[PDB]
């Protein structure tokens, strides 16, 4: 590895260890906040399982090295170039969205807390991203969630509500298309036994 | 305290042993045909279940959903199939 490369990850290591404080310094320093978009796609770049977890020097060096980037300016580069593909790429976006669950997943948990899964959709679910839907709809789907209770969300629903959204951008598709006996999650029946109600 | 009305608790029961009725019918099924589109499982778990009582859509599909809670079940990349896990 380039002399240059090893000196970014001894830089912002913590104690012996790249954790989650050189995380945030690391991407602060490249115009990030933990909690961004962008911060999913370095991490999934990096190959983190869990963003409080320790980041392994020869993972740190090797995919930088593989990336072709030895410096900080060359690292800043990878993920603008990242974060413009999940605002343009369809399939990279759907990869990030995929990915976000199981990273912001507690370890000892199996699912979610609905605050955070809302969290990360209101950014997941803009017009500036690959799907395209209504904000009505997105907000709607949001006091859903509050009105009834649902304070846990499963893996199987984070992964079916990208589906639902990319098939159902309006409130309206929904009513002239939705079928509750085909295969959504139960929840999203749910959601739209309450959509019909309203209107 | 009290979270639940009489009413309410012969209410839960009367759900839970649906539930409990329609999750052994849906892993009977699956542990023999091991993969399987989901139109074909709803119908075939309410044929099943038909001796016992009247399923209805929304029963099996919360008995699916909490199959795949409980990890018996993968849904397929289709998003509209299933796959037993044993």
């Amino acid at each position: 590895y380039p002399k240059e490369l090893t000196q970014v990850f001894e830089h912002y290591i913590n104690n012996n260890l790249f954790d989650i404080d050189s995380l945030v310094k690391f991407i602060e320093e490249l115009g990030y906040n933990l909690e961004d978009l962008a911060t999913l796609c370095l991490a999934h770049l990096l190959g983190y399982k869990k963003l409080e977890e320790p980041l392994k020097r020869e993972d740190f060096l090797s995919t930088w090295f593989m990336q072709g980037c030895s410096t900080i300016s060359d690292m800043q580069e990878c993920i603008k170039t990242l974060d413009v593909k999940l605002h343009e790429d369809l399939q990279y976006f759907t990869q990030i969205y995929n990915y976000a669950f199981n990273l912001i997943l507690d370890p000892n948990r199996k699912d979610i807390d609905t605050d955070e899964g809302i969290q990360y959709w209101k950014l997941f679910f803009q017009p500036e991203y690959p799907v395209r839907m209504e904000p009505d709809l997105l907000e709607a789907w949001f006091r859903f969630l509050r009105d009834e209770g649902k304070t846990t969300i499963s893996k199987d629903t984070w992964r079916m509500l990208l589906l639902f959204f990319k098939r159902y951008p309006t409130i309206q598709k929904i009513i002239s298309d939705y079928d509750e006996t085909a295969a959504w999650p139960f929840i999203i029946d749910e959601f739209y036994e309450c959509l019909q109600d309203q209107q | 305290n009290k979270r639940l009305t009489e009413d309410e608790r012969i209410e839960k029961e009367l759900n839970t042993e649906r539930q409990i009725f329609l999750e052994a019918c849906i892993v009977r099924i699956m542990k023999a045909k091991r993969n399987l589109p989901h139109t074909t499982l709803v119908n075939e778990c309410i044929a099943q279940s038909h001796q016992r009582f009247n399923a209805k859509v929304s029963m099996v599909k919360r008995a699916i959903d909490s199959l795949i809670q409980k990890g018996y079940l993968q849904r397929g990349d289709d998003g509209e199939s299933y796959a037993y896990l044993a």
